[PDB]
This record gives structure tokens, C-alpha cells and sequence, in this order.
């Protein structure tokens, strides 16, 4: 909401990060993982941080996010694979959002190369055939394969 | 054979055919949205 529980390891659920301050995410990456806090909590304040209007440090401490798919998490790589394809969505989705000074594959490539170790664990997500689908509006082609997948989506 | 002007310019102007042309809406070529499945975070179906 405006401060959701981040979880301790000895006496759980006892601290808060009210996000009206905006606190650095990286800082927010330690206080998390000296904690060994599920991986849900790091979707949980990129949403935060989201809602809080913010699409660039949002998906940037999401790669550090990247690090700790089953770190002490008893089989949480589902939640690793829906970190993962959160960044593989909004890779390509800020690089539509291009700058004068970067290029589209200055994030397409991110996107790309995320997506692959993506695809390691889970195959033909509603959100895999998503990345790839628009994708491929970027460049102009594959664009009946982008249609395809989106109709692998309804099927 | 007659003298004519070097027609070099629009006076008229060709405005009757200019404004009778309807602008096309290109600026996102999936029509200017964002194709997002995440973004939902809300939905209206729920009650009500």
C-alpha cells in the first residue's frame, strides 16, 4: 500500500518501509537479504515502487533480484520466474520509452538475454509469448509469429 | 506562343486539397497504448 511488512529472520514481521520516503533500492536490496526474505517481498515493493511512479529503479533492483532465485527459499523458483519475466517485460516495455541518448538495444538485448535464462525453467508462460511477441513489433517482422504466440496465449 | 509565367509557387493555394486530407494517428504503432499484461494491477470486473 504506502508500507507493507518486509519479513526478519528472528522475530518475523516486525519492521515496515513506509514508501511515501523514497529510500534507495539498492540499500533496500541489503536490508532485504540480511533477512533472507522470500522472494515475494522483492515483486511486493517493485510494485511499490511502480505505483509509486517509477519504472527505471523499479526495474533495476529487480536485477539484483535476479541473484536470488532460490537462495533460502524451499522451492520458490516460480517466484524467480515471475521476477524474471516481469524484467523480461519491462525491458522491452522502457525501451519503447527510448531516450536521445541510449539505444532500443541497449535494453533489447537485457531483455533478450534475461528471457533466455527465462525460458531455462519454464516454458510458454502467458507472459513468455508476450516478450517475444512484442518483440517482434519492434523490428517490423515475425509479426504473424507475434499474432501466434498471443493466440498461444488464448489456447 | 504566349509568354506564360514560370508557375514556381502556390497562391491559390492547393489548400482544397490540403484540408481535405485526414491525418492519420501514427504515433505508437500498436495504436498508443501499451501492450501490458502486468500494468493491470486493478481490474473492475470485481463488484462492482
Amino acid at each position: 500500500r504506502g508500507s507493507i511488512e518486509i519479513p526478519l529472520r528472528d522475530t518475523d514481521e516486525v519492521i515496515e518501509l513506509d514508501f511515501d520516503q523514497l529510500p534507495e533500492g539498492d540499500e533496500v536490496i541489503s536490508i532485504l537479504k540480511q533477512e533472507h526474505t522470500q522472494l515475494h517481498i522483492w515483486i511486493a515493493l517493485a510494485l511499490e515502487y511502480y505505483k509509486q511512479g517509477k519504472t527505471e529503479e523499479f526495474v533495476k533492483l529487480l536485477e539484483a533480484a535476479r541473484i536470488d532465485g532460490n537462495l533460502d527459499y524451499r522451492d520458490h523458483e516460480k517466484d524467480q520466474m515471475t521476477c524474471l519475466d516481469t524484467l523480461a517485460a519491462y525491458y522491452v516495455q522502457q525501451a519503447r520509452k527510448e531516450k536521445n541518448k541510449d539505444n532500443k538495444k541497449d535494453l533489447i538485448t537485457q531483455a533478450t538475454l534475461l528471457y533466455t535464462m527465462a525460458d531455462k525453467i519454464i516454458m510458454y508462460d502467458q507472459n513468455h509469448l508476450l516478450g517475444r511477441a512484442c518483440f517482434c513489433l519492434l523490428e517490423g517482422d515475425k509479426m504473424d509469429q507475434a499474432d501466434a504466440q498471443f493466440h498461444f496465449v488464448l489456447n | 506562343t504566349y509568354p506564360f509565367d514560370q508557375n514556381r509557387f502556390v497562391q491559390y493555394k492547393a489548400t482544397s486539397l490540403e484540408k481535405q486530407h485526414k491525418h492519420d494517428l501514427l504515433t505508437e504503432p500498436d495504436l498508443g497504448v501499451t501492450i501490458d499484461l502486468i500494468n493491470p494491477d486493478t481490474y473492475r470486473i470485481d463488484p462492482n
